[PDB]
RNA sequence: GGGGCGAAAUGGCCUAGACCAUGCCCCUUGGCAAACCCAUUCGACCGGGUUUGGGUCUUCUGACCUCGUAGUCCGCGCUCAGCGGACUUCGACCA
Protein backbone atom coordinates (compact mmCIF):
# COMPACT_ATOMS: atom_id res chain seq x y z
CA UNK A 1 0.00 0.00 0.00
CA UNK A 2 1.74 3.07 1.50
CA UNK A 3 5.24 2.16 2.24
CA UNK A 4 7.70 4.32 4.14
CA UNK A 5 11.44 4.23 4.37
CA UNK A 6 13.02 4.86 7.70
CA UNK A 7 16.82 5.14 7.58
CA UNK A 8 18.70 4.27 10.92
CA UNK A 9 22.08 4.27 9.88
CA UNK A 10 23.40 0.93 8.91
CA UNK A 11 19.55 -0.89 8.16
CA UNK A 12 16.36 0.42 6.51
CA UNK A 13 12.64 0.29 7.72
CA UNK A 14 10.00 0.06 6.05
CA UNK A 15 6.52 0.99 7.52
CA UNK A 16 3.33 -0.06 5.87
CA UNK A 17 0.31 1.64 5.57
CA UNK A 18 -2.96 -0.68 7.42
CA UNK A 19 -5.88 1.43 8.42
CA UNK A 20 -6.45 4.30 5.53
CA UNK A 21 -8.88 6.48 6.87
CA UNK A 22 -9.15 9.89 6.66
CA UNK A 23 -10.13 11.01 10.09
CA UNK A 24 -6.92 8.25 11.50
CA UNK A 25 -4.21 7.02 9.72
CA UNK A 26 -2.70 3.94 10.96
CA UNK A 27 1.11 3.16 9.77
CA UNK A 28 2.49 -0.34 11.52
CA UNK A 29 6.36 -1.29 10.81
CA UNK A 30 6.70 -5.07 9.25
CA UNK A 31 9.83 -6.61 10.24
CA UNK A 32 8.60 -9.65 11.81
CA UNK A 33 6.14 -10.16 14.80
CA UNK A 34 3.52 -7.48 14.67
CA UNK A 35 2.20 -7.42 17.87
CA UNK A 36 3.94 -4.94 19.96
CA UNK A 37 5.72 -3.38 17.05
CA UNK A 38 6.43 0.57 15.47
CA UNK A 39 2.96 2.03 15.40
CA UNK A 40 2.19 5.65 13.80
CA UNK A 41 -1.27 7.31 14.45
CA UNK A 42 -1.53 10.73 12.24
CA UNK A 43 -5.05 12.87 12.39
CA UNK A 44 -5.81 16.05 10.47
CA UNK A 45 -8.71 18.23 11.43
CA UNK A 46 -10.53 21.70 11.41
CA UNK A 47 -11.54 24.07 14.71
CA UNK A 48 -13.66 27.24 15.63
CA UNK A 49 -15.32 28.26 12.62
CA UNK A 50 -12.96 27.66 10.01
CA UNK A 51 -10.04 29.57 11.31
CA UNK A 52 -7.09 27.19 11.65
CA UNK A 53 -6.27 23.16 11.37
CA UNK A 54 -5.24 21.05 14.05
CA UNK A 55 -2.63 18.27 13.20
CA UNK A 56 -2.31 15.06 15.61
CA UNK A 57 0.65 12.32 15.11
CA UNK A 58 1.52 9.75 17.43
CA UNK A 59 4.25 7.25 17.43
CA UNK A 60 4.14 3.95 19.52
CA UNK A 61 6.86 1.61 19.95
CA UNK A 62 6.21 -1.49 22.64
CA UNK A 63 9.25 -3.72 23.38
CA UNK A 64 8.44 -7.54 23.55
CA UNK A 65 10.30 -10.55 25.22
CA UNK A 66 10.16 -14.29 24.75
CA UNK A 67 11.62 -17.20 26.76
CA UNK A 68 11.04 -20.17 24.08
CA UNK A 69 14.83 -19.80 23.30
CA UNK A 70 15.94 -21.60 26.96
CA UNK A 71 12.63 -21.88 28.81
CA UNK A 72 10.16 -24.81 27.70
CA UNK A 73 7.15 -22.39 27.54
CA UNK A 74 6.37 -18.35 27.10
CA UNK A 75 4.64 -16.57 24.57
CA UNK A 76 6.05 -13.26 23.49
CA UNK A 77 4.73 -10.72 25.58
CA UNK A 78 4.71 -6.83 25.59
CA UNK A 79 6.51 -5.43 28.49
CA UNK A 80 6.78 -1.26 28.21
CA UNK A 81 5.01 1.12 26.46
CA UNK A 82 6.02 4.60 24.95
CA UNK A 83 3.55 7.22 23.82
CA UNK A 84 4.88 10.31 21.45
CA UNK A 85 2.41 12.72 20.84
CA UNK A 86 2.31 16.00 18.92
CA UNK A 87 0.16 19.16 18.19
CA UNK A 88 0.09 20.98 15.07
CA UNK A 89 -1.82 24.32 15.08
CA UNK A 90 -0.67 26.68 12.13
CA UNK A 91 -3.63 28.85 10.72
CA UNK A 92 -4.06 28.35 6.97
CA UNK A 93 -3.55 32.57 6.37
CA UNK A 94 -0.05 32.37 7.61
CA UNK A 95 3.34 32.48 6.25
CA UNK A 96 5.24 29.96 3.78
CA UNK A 97 8.90 31.64 4.56
CA UNK A 98 7.72 31.51 8.40
CA UNK A 99 6.73 28.17 8.18
CA UNK A 100 9.88 26.94 6.51
CA UNK A 101 12.21 28.63 9.24
CA UNK A 102 9.83 27.43 11.83
CA UNK A 103 10.30 23.85 10.68
CA UNK A 104 14.13 24.59 10.11
CA UNK A 105 14.32 25.82 13.79
CA UNK A 106 12.23 22.73 14.60
CA UNK A 107 14.47 20.43 12.73
CA UNK A 108 17.66 22.04 13.99
CA UNK A 109 16.60 21.55 17.78
CA UNK A 110 15.51 18.38 17.29
CA UNK A 111 19.12 17.39 15.46
CA UNK A 112 20.98 19.05 17.94
CA UNK A 113 23.26 17.21 20.38
CA UNK A 114 21.24 19.04 23.89
CA UNK A 115 18.03 17.05 23.54
CA UNK A 116 20.06 13.97 22.94
CA UNK A 117 21.68 14.46 26.31
CA UNK A 118 18.06 15.31 27.81
CA UNK A 119 16.69 11.75 26.39
CA UNK A 120 19.69 9.64 27.59
CA UNK A 121 20.84 11.18 30.33
CA UNK A 122 17.74 12.53 31.58
CA UNK A 123 19.55 15.96 32.39
CA UNK A 124 17.34 19.16 32.01
CA UNK A 125 17.93 21.28 28.78
CA UNK A 126 20.49 23.92 29.27
CA UNK A 127 23.61 23.92 27.77
CA UNK B 1 -10.77 20.37 -22.70
CA UNK B 2 -8.62 21.42 -25.55
CA UNK B 3 -4.32 22.05 -25.59
CA UNK B 4 -3.49 25.70 -25.76
CA UNK B 5 -0.87 27.95 -25.66
CA UNK B 6 0.49 31.64 -25.33
CA UNK B 7 3.17 34.19 -24.60
CA UNK B 8 3.55 37.90 -23.81
CA UNK B 9 5.74 40.53 -23.02
CA UNK B 10 5.68 44.67 -22.31
CA UNK B 11 7.95 47.35 -22.00
CA UNK B 12 7.21 50.65 -20.73
CA UNK B 13 8.33 53.44 -17.93
CA UNK B 14 6.54 56.70 -16.45
CA UNK B 15 7.94 60.00 -18.30
CA UNK B 16 8.33 62.66 -15.86
CA UNK B 17 10.24 66.35 -17.19
CA UNK B 18 12.35 68.78 -15.01
CA UNK B 19 14.90 71.93 -15.51
CA UNK B 20 17.86 72.84 -14.22
CA UNK B 21 19.37 75.87 -14.57
CA UNK B 22 22.68 78.21 -13.50
CA UNK B 23 24.31 81.08 -13.91
CA UNK B 24 27.61 82.94 -13.40
CA UNK B 25 29.98 85.51 -14.39
CA UNK B 26 33.44 87.17 -14.45
CA UNK B 27 35.29 88.02 -11.14
CA UNK B 28 36.17 91.45 -10.83
CA UNK B 29 38.82 93.12 -8.82
CA UNK B 30 36.62 94.57 -5.52
CA UNK B 31 33.23 94.75 -7.22
CA UNK B 32 30.24 94.16 -4.39
CA UNK B 33 27.53 94.14 -6.86
CA UNK B 34 28.20 90.53 -8.74
CA UNK B 35 24.46 90.51 -10.23
CA UNK B 36 23.46 88.69 -13.79
CA UNK B 37 24.17 92.86 -14.49
CA UNK B 38 26.79 93.78 -12.42
CA UNK B 39 25.28 97.02 -10.14
CA UNK B 40 28.75 98.76 -10.42
CA UNK B 41 30.72 100.16 -12.85
CA UNK B 42 34.50 100.09 -12.25
CA UNK B 43 36.75 100.13 -15.91
CA UNK B 44 35.90 96.79 -17.66
CA UNK B 45 33.78 94.52 -18.66
CA UNK B 46 31.63 91.19 -16.95
CA UNK B 47 30.39 89.21 -19.67
CA UNK B 48 27.96 86.64 -16.65
CA UNK B 49 25.38 84.34 -18.65
CA UNK B 50 22.26 82.44 -16.75
CA UNK C 1 -34.70 33.72 -41.30
CA UNK C 2 -37.23 30.88 -41.85
CA UNK C 3 -38.33 30.80 -45.49
CA UNK C 4 -41.03 28.63 -47.07
CA UNK C 5 -41.52 28.36 -50.80
CA UNK C 6 -44.57 27.67 -51.68
CA UNK C 7 -45.48 26.18 -55.70
CA UNK C 8 -48.85 27.75 -57.41
CA UNK C 9 -48.73 26.16 -60.36
CA UNK C 10 -46.58 28.88 -62.71
CA UNK C 11 -45.29 31.12 -59.85
CA UNK C 12 -43.27 30.41 -56.23
CA UNK C 13 -44.19 32.70 -53.53
CA UNK C 14 -41.90 33.04 -50.63
CA UNK C 15 -43.47 33.52 -46.85
CA UNK C 16 -41.04 34.85 -44.10
CA UNK C 17 -40.57 34.13 -40.31
CA UNK C 18 -40.99 37.46 -38.07
CA UNK C 19 -42.59 36.83 -35.06
CA UNK C 20 -40.35 34.04 -33.27
CA UNK C 21 -42.44 32.84 -30.49
CA UNK C 22 -42.78 29.35 -28.94
CA UNK C 23 -46.70 30.04 -28.16
CA UNK C 24 -47.29 32.05 -31.32
CA UNK C 25 -45.43 31.74 -34.61
CA UNK C 26 -46.12 34.36 -37.12
CA UNK C 27 -45.35 33.81 -40.88
CA UNK C 28 -45.66 36.70 -43.41
CA UNK C 29 -45.50 36.63 -47.14
CA UNK C 30 -42.99 38.96 -48.89
CA UNK C 31 -44.34 40.00 -52.14
CA UNK C 32 -44.90 43.83 -52.17
CA UNK C 33 -47.05 45.50 -49.82
CA UNK C 34 -46.34 44.21 -46.18
CA UNK C 35 -49.91 45.42 -45.42
CA UNK C 36 -53.04 43.35 -46.31
CA UNK C 37 -50.99 39.97 -47.47
CA UNK C 38 -50.55 36.77 -46.12
CA UNK C 39 -50.24 35.37 -42.75
CA UNK C 40 -50.10 32.40 -40.98
CA UNK C 41 -50.51 32.05 -37.17
CA UNK C 42 -49.28 28.60 -35.30
CA UNK C 43 -49.62 27.77 -31.95
CA UNK C 44 -49.05 24.23 -29.78
CA UNK C 45 -49.81 23.50 -26.33
CA UNK C 46 -50.58 20.72 -24.08
CA UNK C 47 -54.50 19.59 -22.49
CA UNK C 48 -55.60 18.66 -18.68
CA UNK C 49 -52.91 16.72 -17.16
CA UNK C 50 -50.04 15.62 -19.73
CA UNK C 51 -52.38 13.64 -21.37
CA UNK C 52 -52.67 14.54 -25.09
CA UNK C 53 -51.86 17.81 -27.11
CA UNK C 54 -53.20 20.86 -29.24
CA UNK C 55 -52.24 22.69 -32.36
CA UNK C 56 -53.70 25.39 -34.09
CA UNK C 57 -53.04 26.78 -37.33
CA UNK C 58 -55.10 29.74 -38.85
CA UNK C 59 -54.21 31.44 -42.55
CA UNK C 60 -55.21 34.92 -43.03
CA UNK C 61 -55.25 36.93 -46.21
CA UNK C 62 -56.97 40.40 -46.88
CA UNK C 63 -57.32 42.02 -50.31
CA UNK C 64 -56.33 45.59 -50.87
CA UNK C 65 -57.12 48.28 -53.34
CA UNK C 66 -55.44 51.04 -54.49
CA UNK C 67 -56.23 54.21 -56.99
CA UNK C 68 -53.36 56.23 -57.08
CA UNK C 69 -53.51 54.76 -61.03
CA UNK C 70 -56.52 56.84 -61.67
CA UNK C 71 -57.64 59.15 -58.66
CA UNK C 72 -55.48 62.06 -57.78
CA UNK C 73 -55.19 60.75 -54.20
CA UNK C 74 -56.14 57.26 -52.36
CA UNK C 75 -53.98 55.59 -49.84
CA UNK C 76 -54.24 51.44 -50.26
CA UNK C 77 -56.71 49.94 -48.35
CA UNK C 78 -57.97 46.49 -47.41
CA UNK C 79 -61.36 45.09 -48.83
CA UNK C 80 -62.70 42.01 -46.86
CA UNK C 81 -61.17 39.23 -44.46
CA UNK C 82 -60.63 35.80 -44.52
CA UNK C 83 -60.24 33.32 -41.55
CA UNK C 84 -59.03 29.66 -41.58
CA UNK C 85 -58.39 28.11 -38.59
CA UNK C 86 -57.25 24.43 -37.47
CA UNK C 87 -57.74 22.40 -34.60
CA UNK C 88 -55.51 19.31 -34.31
CA UNK C 89 -56.41 17.05 -31.19
CA UNK C 90 -54.34 14.33 -31.46
CA UNK C 91 -52.94 12.00 -28.26
CA UNK C 92 -49.04 11.24 -27.78
CA UNK C 93 -49.62 7.16 -27.18
CA UNK C 94 -51.45 6.93 -30.51
CA UNK C 95 -50.23 5.10 -33.87
CA UNK C 96 -47.93 6.04 -36.45
CA UNK C 97 -50.10 3.80 -39.47
CA UNK C 98 -53.11 5.46 -37.90
CA UNK C 99 -51.43 9.14 -38.09
CA UNK C 100 -50.51 8.43 -41.61
CA UNK C 101 -53.61 7.42 -43.08
CA UNK C 102 -55.19 9.87 -41.54
CA UNK C 103 -52.99 12.48 -43.00
CA UNK C 104 -53.26 10.54 -46.39
CA UNK C 105 -56.98 10.54 -46.27
CA UNK C 106 -57.18 14.02 -45.37
CA UNK C 107 -54.83 15.26 -47.94
CA UNK C 108 -57.09 13.13 -50.58
CA UNK C 109 -60.59 15.09 -49.18
CA UNK C 110 -58.36 17.95 -49.93
CA UNK C 111 -57.08 17.29 -53.51
CA UNK C 112 -60.70 15.79 -54.35
CA UNK C 113 -62.86 17.78 -56.67
CA UNK C 114 -65.69 18.30 -54.24
CA UNK C 115 -64.48 20.63 -51.69
CA UNK C 116 -63.11 22.80 -54.54
CA UNK C 117 -66.61 22.89 -56.14
CA UNK C 118 -68.39 23.64 -52.56
CA UNK C 119 -65.45 26.51 -52.01
CA UNK C 120 -66.20 28.10 -55.35
CA UNK C 121 -69.57 27.18 -56.07
CA UNK C 122 -71.02 27.12 -52.48
CA UNK C 123 -72.78 24.09 -53.55
CA UNK C 124 -72.71 21.83 -50.42
CA UNK C 125 -70.71 18.75 -50.76
CA UNK C 126 -72.93 15.50 -52.04
CA UNK C 127 -71.45 14.14 -55.48
CA UNK D 1 -25.48 35.22 -33.61
CA UNK D 2 -25.91 38.81 -35.03
CA UNK D 3 -22.65 41.23 -35.22
CA UNK D 4 -22.54 44.44 -35.77
CA UNK D 5 -19.44 46.53 -36.33
CA UNK D 6 -19.18 50.45 -35.55
CA UNK D 7 -16.23 52.51 -36.78
CA UNK D 8 -15.18 55.53 -34.39
CA UNK D 9 -12.46 56.75 -36.73
CA UNK D 10 -9.34 54.73 -35.38
CA UNK D 11 -10.86 51.42 -33.87
CA UNK D 12 -13.78 49.22 -34.40
CA UNK D 13 -16.58 48.25 -32.04
CA UNK D 14 -18.33 44.58 -31.93
CA UNK D 15 -22.19 44.45 -30.38
CA UNK D 16 -23.25 40.93 -30.60
CA UNK D 17 -27.27 40.11 -30.20
CA UNK D 18 -27.89 38.60 -26.74
CA UNK D 19 -31.53 38.23 -26.30
CA UNK D 20 -33.45 37.67 -29.49
CA UNK D 21 -36.93 37.76 -29.05
CA UNK D 22 -39.40 39.78 -31.60
CA UNK D 23 -41.01 42.60 -29.73
CA UNK D 24 -37.34 43.06 -27.72
CA UNK D 25 -34.00 42.95 -29.26
CA UNK D 26 -31.27 43.49 -27.23
CA UNK D 27 -27.66 43.88 -28.69
CA UNK D 28 -24.81 44.46 -26.18
CA UNK D 29 -21.37 45.33 -27.16
CA UNK D 30 -18.68 42.93 -26.62
CA UNK D 31 -15.24 44.38 -25.33
CA UNK D 32 -14.19 43.76 -21.83
CA UNK D 33 -16.20 43.71 -18.67
CA UNK D 34 -20.02 42.43 -20.15
CA UNK D 35 -21.82 44.99 -16.86
CA UNK D 36 -21.66 48.69 -17.44
CA UNK D 37 -21.38 48.56 -20.70
CA UNK D 38 -23.22 49.66 -24.21
CA UNK D 39 -26.55 48.57 -24.88
CA UNK D 40 -29.05 48.74 -27.47
CA UNK D 41 -33.17 47.74 -27.25
CA UNK D 42 -35.14 47.31 -30.21
CA UNK D 43 -38.77 47.20 -30.35
CA UNK D 44 -41.78 46.75 -33.55
CA UNK D 45 -45.03 46.68 -32.86
CA UNK D 46 -48.43 47.62 -34.75
CA UNK D 47 -51.03 50.65 -33.48
CA UNK D 48 -54.36 50.37 -33.55
CA UNK D 49 -56.68 48.86 -36.59
CA UNK D 50 -53.62 48.06 -38.00
CA UNK D 51 -52.81 51.25 -39.84
CA UNK D 52 -49.46 52.26 -39.13
CA UNK D 53 -46.43 50.95 -36.68
CA UNK D 54 -44.59 51.86 -33.86
CA UNK D 55 -40.70 51.32 -33.43
CA UNK D 56 -38.99 51.73 -30.40
CA UNK D 57 -34.84 52.16 -30.38
CA UNK D 58 -32.90 53.04 -27.17
CA UNK D 59 -29.12 53.39 -26.41
CA UNK D 60 -27.74 52.90 -23.10
CA UNK D 61 -24.09 53.05 -21.74
CA UNK D 62 -23.19 53.40 -17.78
CA UNK D 63 -19.53 54.29 -17.34
CA UNK D 64 -17.87 52.01 -14.71
CA UNK D 65 -14.83 53.02 -12.54
CA UNK D 66 -12.09 50.48 -10.81
CA UNK D 67 -9.84 51.16 -7.53
CA UNK D 68 -8.18 48.07 -8.02
CA UNK D 69 -4.80 49.95 -9.13
CA UNK D 70 -4.42 51.74 -6.31
CA UNK D 71 -6.66 50.99 -3.55
CA UNK D 72 -6.30 47.23 -2.33
CA UNK D 73 -10.60 46.26 -2.66
CA UNK D 74 -12.38 48.23 -4.74
CA UNK D 75 -15.02 46.15 -7.22
CA UNK D 76 -15.93 47.83 -10.57
CA UNK D 77 -19.10 49.90 -9.80
CA UNK D 78 -20.82 52.10 -12.11
CA UNK D 79 -21.26 55.08 -12.05
CA UNK D 80 -24.09 57.32 -14.68
CA UNK D 81 -26.34 56.46 -16.65
CA UNK D 82 -27.62 57.20 -19.97
CA UNK D 83 -30.67 56.89 -22.31
CA UNK D 84 -31.20 57.82 -25.60
CA UNK D 85 -34.59 56.30 -26.83
CA UNK D 86 -36.43 56.59 -30.20
CA UNK D 87 -39.91 56.68 -31.55
CA UNK D 88 -40.85 56.01 -35.05
CA UNK D 89 -44.35 56.63 -36.32
CA UNK D 90 -44.65 55.66 -40.21
CA UNK D 91 -47.75 54.65 -41.66
CA UNK D 92 -47.16 51.91 -44.10
CA UNK D 93 -49.05 53.00 -47.40
CA UNK D 94 -47.05 56.40 -47.60
CA UNK D 95 -44.01 57.21 -50.38
CA UNK D 96 -40.83 55.69 -50.60
CA UNK D 97 -39.04 59.18 -51.90
CA UNK D 98 -40.32 61.24 -49.04
CA UNK D 99 -39.53 58.22 -46.65
CA UNK D 100 -36.00 58.47 -48.15
CA UNK D 101 -36.11 62.39 -47.94
CA UNK D 102 -37.21 62.52 -44.72
CA UNK D 103 -33.91 59.99 -43.56
CA UNK D 104 -31.53 62.12 -45.57
CA UNK D 105 -32.65 64.99 -43.79
CA UNK D 106 -32.46 63.64 -40.19
CA UNK D 107 -28.68 62.53 -41.54
CA UNK D 108 -28.03 65.66 -41.97
CA UNK D 109 -29.35 67.20 -38.83
CA UNK D 110 -27.47 64.52 -37.00
CA UNK D 111 -23.97 65.14 -38.49
CA UNK D 112 -24.74 69.02 -38.74
CA UNK D 113 -22.02 70.65 -35.83
CA UNK D 114 -25.07 72.42 -34.58
CA UNK D 115 -26.53 69.17 -32.56
CA UNK D 116 -22.80 68.53 -31.40
CA UNK D 117 -22.48 71.52 -29.88
CA UNK D 118 -25.73 71.86 -28.21
CA UNK D 119 -24.60 68.22 -26.47
CA UNK D 120 -21.12 69.32 -25.62
CA UNK D 121 -21.73 73.14 -25.02
CA UNK D 122 -25.01 72.74 -23.78
CA UNK D 123 -25.96 75.76 -26.09
CA UNK D 124 -29.26 75.70 -27.19
CA UNK D 125 -29.60 75.14 -30.65
CA UNK D 126 -29.56 78.24 -32.75
CA UNK D 127 -26.76 78.94 -35.27
C1' G E 1 -53.33 30.38 33.28
C1' G E 2 -54.17 31.67 28.36
C1' G E 3 -57.61 30.25 24.52
C1' G E 4 -61.29 26.98 21.07
C1' C E 5 -65.78 24.61 20.29
C1' G E 6 -70.62 24.04 19.82
C1' A E 7 -69.27 21.51 16.96
C1' A E 8 -68.24 15.88 17.77
C1' A E 9 -70.51 12.29 22.92
C1' U E 10 -75.11 12.84 24.85
C1' G E 11 -79.22 16.00 28.17
C1' G E 12 -82.88 21.54 28.22
C1' C E 13 -84.71 24.07 23.02
C1' C E 14 -85.76 20.64 20.10
C1' U E 15 -90.77 22.91 11.87
C1' A E 16 -86.59 26.14 12.32
C1' G E 17 -83.40 28.70 14.70
C1' A E 18 -79.61 30.26 18.41
C1' C E 19 -77.92 29.45 22.88
C1' C E 20 -76.94 26.32 27.22
C1' A E 21 -74.89 21.65 30.87
C1' U E 22 -71.62 18.34 31.87
C1' G E 23 -68.48 18.07 28.09
C1' C E 24 -64.29 17.39 24.73
C1' C E 25 -58.60 20.20 21.19
C1' C E 26 -53.56 22.76 22.26
C1' C E 27 -48.79 25.67 25.40
C1' U E 28 -46.36 24.82 29.10
C1' U E 29 -40.74 23.90 24.22
C1' G E 30 -37.01 21.60 23.04
C1' G E 31 -31.51 20.35 20.87
C1' C E 32 -26.80 22.10 20.55
C1' A E 33 -21.23 19.28 18.75
C1' A E 34 -16.44 20.09 20.23
C1' A E 35 -11.96 21.62 23.81
C1' C E 36 -10.33 22.07 29.40
C1' C E 37 -10.93 21.57 35.38
C1' C E 38 -11.26 19.04 40.25
C1' A E 39 -10.18 14.53 45.18
C1' U E 40 -8.35 9.67 44.07
C1' U E 41 -6.33 2.90 44.16
C1' C E 42 -3.23 10.02 44.78
C1' G E 43 -8.46 9.32 37.42
C1' A E 44 -11.33 5.13 35.48
C1' C E 45 -16.22 7.11 37.76
C1' C E 46 -20.59 8.93 37.54
C1' G E 47 -21.97 13.42 38.04
C1' G E 48 -20.99 19.03 37.39
C1' G E 49 -18.56 23.98 35.89
C1' U E 50 -15.62 27.35 31.86
C1' U E 51 -14.06 28.63 26.36
C1' U E 52 -16.06 27.92 21.45
C1' G E 53 -20.09 26.54 17.32
C1' G E 54 -20.90 29.44 9.57
C1' G E 55 -16.47 33.30 9.65
C1' U E 56 -13.54 37.91 8.77
C1' C E 57 -12.06 43.24 6.48
C1' U E 58 -14.03 49.08 9.57
C1' U E 59 -18.94 41.81 11.43
C1' C E 60 -21.19 51.00 11.63
C1' U E 61 -23.57 51.19 6.69
C1' G E 62 -20.69 48.31 2.76
C1' A E 63 -17.65 44.41 1.09
C1' C E 64 -14.11 39.53 1.10
C1' C E 65 -14.38 33.74 1.99
C1' U E 66 -18.59 30.07 1.67
C1' C E 67 -22.73 28.10 0.52
C1' G E 68 -28.50 27.72 0.46
C1' U E 69 -33.00 30.20 -2.58
C1' A E 70 -35.02 31.52 -6.41
C1' G E 71 -35.67 34.73 -12.00
C1' U E 72 -33.32 35.73 -16.47
C1' C E 73 -31.02 35.20 -20.79
C1' C E 74 -27.67 31.34 -21.82
C1' G E 75 -22.49 28.48 -25.54
C1' C E 76 -23.48 25.77 -29.07
C1' G E 77 -17.41 29.72 -28.86
C1' C E 78 -14.25 32.66 -27.32
C1' U E 79 -10.11 32.57 -23.98
C1' C E 80 -2.69 31.82 -21.56
C1' A E 81 -5.02 29.05 -16.16
C1' G E 82 -9.66 27.48 -19.58
C1' C E 83 -14.37 25.84 -19.42
C1' G E 84 -19.88 24.61 -19.48
C1' G E 85 -20.60 29.84 -18.04
C1' A E 86 -23.30 34.13 -17.42
C1' C E 87 -25.90 38.15 -14.97
C1' U E 88 -29.97 40.28 -10.64
C1' U E 89 -32.06 39.03 -5.68
C1' C E 90 -33.35 37.08 -0.15
C1' G E 91 -31.03 33.86 4.14
C1' A E 92 -27.40 31.90 6.63
C1' C E 93 -26.68 28.27 15.66
C1' C E 94 -30.71 24.14 14.58
C1' A E 95 -36.59 21.72 14.58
Amino acid sequence: SKTIVLSVGEATRTLTEIQSTADRQIFEEKVGPLVGRLRLTASLRQNGAKTAYRVNLKLDQADVVDCSTSVCGELPKVRYTQVWSHDVTIVANSTEASRKSLYDLTKSLVATSQVEDLVVNLVPLGR
Amino acid sequence: SLPYWSRKITLECTPYPFTLRWEGGVHKDGIPDKVPHPSCDPGSELVSYT
